[PDB]
């Protein structure tokens, strides 16, 4: 019943965060206390929409 | 004397029957109704009757859950 739409591999290409957990627990609440506006845009989004493909932007 | 002292007129008897027959044609006319409405009502289930319970949705969190997926 129906066809599943996916993105496609471009639509899922981005600048990755690469460095490992420890660094991201050291960082943590300075990261938090910074970037917060878009994580809280992002988290909102994902819980309104309650799709992957709706929040990738 | 016998007629007056222990008896009535026809129709005291015929207006009684009429009364009677009355009723109980009543009677089975709702009895038959009575059949049809059960038949229909089990089997489409839209009535009153044979309302069998479905779980109730007040029991259903509508809460975040953990999970931005459910
Ligand atoms: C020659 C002349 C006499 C002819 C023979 C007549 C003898 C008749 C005896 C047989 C009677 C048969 C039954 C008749 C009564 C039926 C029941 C009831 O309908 O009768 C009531 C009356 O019944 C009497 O009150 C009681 C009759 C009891 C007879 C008993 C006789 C034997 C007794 C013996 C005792 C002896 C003494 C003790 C010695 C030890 C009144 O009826 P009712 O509900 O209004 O009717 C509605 C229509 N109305 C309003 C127009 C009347």
């Amino acid at each position: 019943p129906g066809i599943v739409e996916l993105p496609t591999l471009e639509d899922l290409k981005v600048q990755e965060v690469k460095v490992s957990s420890s660094v991201l627990k050291a960082a943590a609440h300075h990261y938090g206390a910074q970037c917060d506006k878009p994580n809280k845009e992002f988290m909102l989004c994902r819980w309104e929409e309650k799709d992957p493909r709706r929040c990738l932007e | 004397w016998i007629a007056r002292t222990f008896y009535d007129g026809p129709e005291k008897n015929y207006e009684k029957t009429m009364a009677i027959l009355q009723i109980e044609a009543e009677k089975a006319e709702l009895r038959l109704k009575e059949l049809e409405v059960r038949r229909l009502m089990r089997a489409r289930g839209d009535g009153p009757w044979y309302q069998y319970p479905t779980i109730d949705k007040a029991l259903i969190d509508h809460s975040p859950k953990t999970t931005p997926d459910n």
